[PDB]
């Protein structure tokens, strides 16, 4: 659906195309996405923002000199979005 | 100073997943020490598994395209012998082939090792054996290998002619058509082409193949270890000539 | 090919090599199909257990001593029973099965009086009481091809 | 108007994020890395982290080096005492490779033991145990099972167990898998050895065996209180109903601490 | 063993959809040692089916615990069974 409010928008991030990083073997692109949208009438902050509620980690594979390290970054893929 | 050719015959059968990393560390390591004692160095590569016919492989539609089924695992189908790399000086092209090699599978522990030895030996063209050089053929497998008349169970009764039977895919096209070669047939074609056969097997398979090397003239044996420089010591002490 | 169920063939007689070994005793003619494959009765396999047909005059019976519940390569699934055959002087059949027990091989002998009497076209695994068979041994004896000739 | 550059604001925020989680200032050199060879051993690691559809802090924001270790087969120690029975299933691991993937016990962050299910249909219940005094077994977790018609991949958070195993020099460890006990047997089909599979394919029949997935912090990293300025720190605010609202229709409670968030959060500002 | 009446449950919450959170809270007395507890549900008025589990800590003071049985209570308000209950046994080592 096409939301006018706080909806999670699609965004595929490529390492070679959108970052220019050829030092990360796997993956070579993933769906990180982002939250874009207004949140009208509800507290704490002076202006309620469209923030992500659920995020997902991403495993990566890169080398260190001659040593390949398979590591996993915490909270990269934006699944849901909330307003707080 | 003398030209030398080395063909690398790798067993891709199922029992080789525990021995795979030793072969890639043997390929790259061999693709380095060869340029030392000689400048005229060309090396090739070929792979084998088993004859793609029952009873050696299961004939169920899923286990034909994936013989590592029921485990489960994804592996290449069963093939007799594929000639991948003709022997050339380009040595980093050799390494790039050994790295991408995946495991295959079959059922019965002994393999179609002799079929690959026979095709790589006779084919002086599609393999490209030099005129006056040391035709060395490294044979690697962690199990026994089938010889003549063993294919009778599969329904193959036409003997191996010991000729070049590589199709446009550089594969053994007459694998399901011809029997495996015998030690007599192999001995008769490893001299017509003058080929020195190095057996590079596992510990439990040495006591077997060493008695084969006693029959096969010039053919020697070797042991596989994590430091596969052991087999390199064979070849360096085989450049003695004289 | 008999069906185990709808769209589920029970056997594969194509390329079964029936007539690969023929042995005759008086008015008895024994022929076998070493490359006969048979689908398991537990799941959908294609295992070459081998089968034989015996003709003692008019009656024609089937004989598949390796078509049992002992399935898979570990059992008699790849037995290829009937690869070699012969007759004794006391009306016993001698059958060789090179693929039994992960190709350890096996010899099976049944009395001809029991082969025809216990034959049932609706029974795919017939157990014979007077059956003589080389039972399975240690793993070192695999890939031996016992029963290649008799 | 807003525009589509918002996506590029995310990309340049991802750029500085990945480098900070890896504690890196610039991408490493790849001329000391060989192009081409990619082992299927690290492909099995990458495939097992993305696989988990089933199963249930300043240092937690950085990256964790994921390594795995397969178990010990039944060909050496798992048959010497109990073997396999309908009552329990035993899995064993070493420690010379556990203390090799994670040298120091403190580096360990999350250690989940993953298995391989087979089709089980309706219902089964599983209880997990730990090896204590090399003979006694202690409860861990429990899990109900769903009718999966297909092979399923699970995971059990045994982090507290693995951390204790890295502090002791215990040369041998392992687990035990029995079933539920209704008091006042076991019917689970997990990928095992089956004991009798031989031939050429037998060697690959030890694959997919239970392994312990490890996620630790590399040794190379090691090492309103983090700021001298009033950062985005939560500020105190006491709200009374009779004083700040004038509402006498609410009896209880008569006041609570409704705080608020005050502070900026910018990025990509001048000067590391 | 603990038992309740459905004639009063479907009076506080008429429709089962209105139910949002239903947590069962108890009262602990023993303060020494640590013990292991398993929770069950009443089925066929004789059989008990597993629910949840929780380990307990030696708190020097009387402690108050809670078990989230929302999914159980929701199904009980749809049934006309005017008698239900729970069971709290201990660990079974087998
Ligand atoms: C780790 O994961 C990676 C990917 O995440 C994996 O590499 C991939 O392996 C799969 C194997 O499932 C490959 O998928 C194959 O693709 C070919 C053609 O694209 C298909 O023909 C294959 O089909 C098989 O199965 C069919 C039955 O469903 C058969 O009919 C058929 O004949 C084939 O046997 C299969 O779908 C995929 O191509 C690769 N990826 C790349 C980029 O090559 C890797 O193997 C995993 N490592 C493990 C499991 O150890
Ligand atoms: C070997 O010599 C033959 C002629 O005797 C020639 O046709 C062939 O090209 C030579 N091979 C090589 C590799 O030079
Ligand atoms: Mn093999
Ligand atoms: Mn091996
Ligand atoms: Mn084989």
């Amino acid at each position: 659906s096409t939301e006018k409010n706080c909806c999670v928008r699609q965004l595929y991030i490529d390492f070679r195309k959108d970052l220019g990083w050829k030092w990360i073997h796997e993956p070579k692109g993933y769906h990180a996405n982002f939250c874009l949208g207004p949140c009208p009438y509800p507290g704490a902050s002076a202006a309620p923002c469209c923030v992500p509620q659920a995020l997902e980690p991403l495993p990566i594979v890169y080398y260190v000199g001659r040593k390949p390290k398979v590591e996993q970054l915490s909270n990269m893929i934006v699944r849901s979005c909330k307003c707080s | 100073d003398y030209p030398v050719d080395l063909y690398y015959l790798m067993d891709l059968s199922a029992s080789m997943d525990d021995d795979l990393n030793t072969i890639k560390e043997l390929g790259s390591r061999l693709s380095k020490e060869m340029s030392k004692l000689t400048s005229n160095f060309r090396l090739g590569f070929g792979s084998f598994v088993e004859k793609p016919v029952s009873p050696f492989v299961k004939t169920t539609p899923e286990e034909i395209a994936n013989p590592c089924s029921s485990i489960p695992y994804f592996c290449l189908p069963t093939f007799g012998f594929k000639h991948i790399l003709p022997l050339t000086n380009d040595a980093e092209r050799f390494n790039e082939i050994v790295k991408n090699q995946k495991i295959s599978a079959n059922i019965d522990t002994p393999e179609g090792g002799f079929d690959a030895i026979m095709q790589a030996a006779v084919c002086k063209e599609k393999i490209g054996w030099r005129n006056d050089s040391l035709h060395l053929l490294v044979f690697v497998s962690d199990a026994d290998s089938h010889f003549g008349m063993d294919s009778k169970l599969a329904g193959i009764v036409c003997p191996n002619d010991g000729l070049c039977h590589l199709d446009s895919k550089n594969e053994y096209s007459m694998s399901t058509v011809l029997e495996y070669p015998t030690i007599g047939q192999l001995i008769d074609k490893l001299v017509q082409n003058n080929v020195l056969l190095i057996f590079a097997v596992t510990q439990e398979q040495v006591h077997l193949y060493e008695n084969y090397a006693k029959l096969i003239p010039g053919a020697t044996v070797g042991l596989l270890q994590k430091d596969s420089g052991n087999i390199l010591q064979l070849i360096i002490s085989a450049y003695e000539e004289l | 090919n008999r069906d185990y169920a709808k769209d589920d063939p029970l056997e594969f007689k194509s390329h079964q090599w029936f007539g690969a070994s023929v042995r005759s005793k008086q008015d008895k003619i024994l022929a076998c199909a070493p490359l006969y494959h048979w689908r398991t009765e537990m799941k959908q396999e294609r295992e070459p257990v081998g089968t034989c047909f015996l003709q003692d005059g008019t009656k024609t019976v089937e004989y598949a001593p390796c078509r049992s519940q002992d399935i898979d390569a570990d059992g008699q699934g790849f037995c290829q029973g009937g690869f070699s055959i012969d007759f004794t002087k006391a009306d016993r059949v001698l059958l060789g099965g090179p693929g039994s027990f992960y190709w350890q091989g096996q010899l099976i002998s049944d009395q001809v009086a029991e082969i025809v009497s216990k034959y049932d076209p609706n029974v795919y695994s017939i157990k014979y009481n007077n059956q003589l068979a080389t039972r399975t041994a240690q793993a070192i004896f695999d890939d031996s091809y016992l029963g290649y000739s008799v | 108007i807003d525009m589509e550059l918002v996506k590029r604001k995310r990309i340049e925020a991802i750029r500085g994020q990945i480098l900070s989680k890896l504690r890196l200032a610039s991408p490493p050199s790849q001329g000391e890395v060989p192009p081409g060879p990619l082992p299927e051993a690290v492909l099995a690691l990458y495939n097992s982290t993305r696989d988990r559809v089933a199963g249930e802090p300043e240092a937690d924001y950085y990256a964790k080096e994921v390594t795995r270790v397969l178990m010990v087969e039944t060909h050496n120690e798992i048959y010497d005492k109990f073997k396999q029975s309908t009552h329990s299933i035993y899995m064993f691991f070493q420690t010379s490779e556990l203390r090799e993937a994670v040298p120091e016990p403190v580096l360990l962050s999350r250690a989940e033991l993953r298995l391989l299910r087979l089709k089980l249909k309706v219902e089964q219940h599983v209880e997990l145990y730990q090896k204590y005094s090399q003979n006694s077994w202690r409860y861990l977790s429990n899990r109900l099972l769903a009718p999966s018609d297909s092979p399923e991949w699970l995971s059990f958070d045994v982090t507290g167990v693995v951390r204790q195993w890295l502090s002791r020099g215990g040369e041998i460890e392992g687990f035990r898998l029995s079933a539920h006990c209704s008091c006042d047997t076991l019917q689970v089909d997990i990928n095992g050895f089956t004991t009798g599979r031989r031939g050429d394919l037998a060697t690959i029949h030890g694959m997919n065996r239970p392994f312990l997935l490890l996620m630790a912090t590399p040794l190379e990293r090691a090492q309103c209180f983090s700021s001298t300025e009033k950062n985005c720190c939560v500020r105190q605010l006491y709200i009374d109903f009779r004083k700040d609202l004038g509402w006498k229709w609410i009896h209880e409670p008569k006041g609570y601490h409704a705080n608020f968030c005050l502070g900026p959060c910018p990025y990509i500002w001048s000067l590391v």
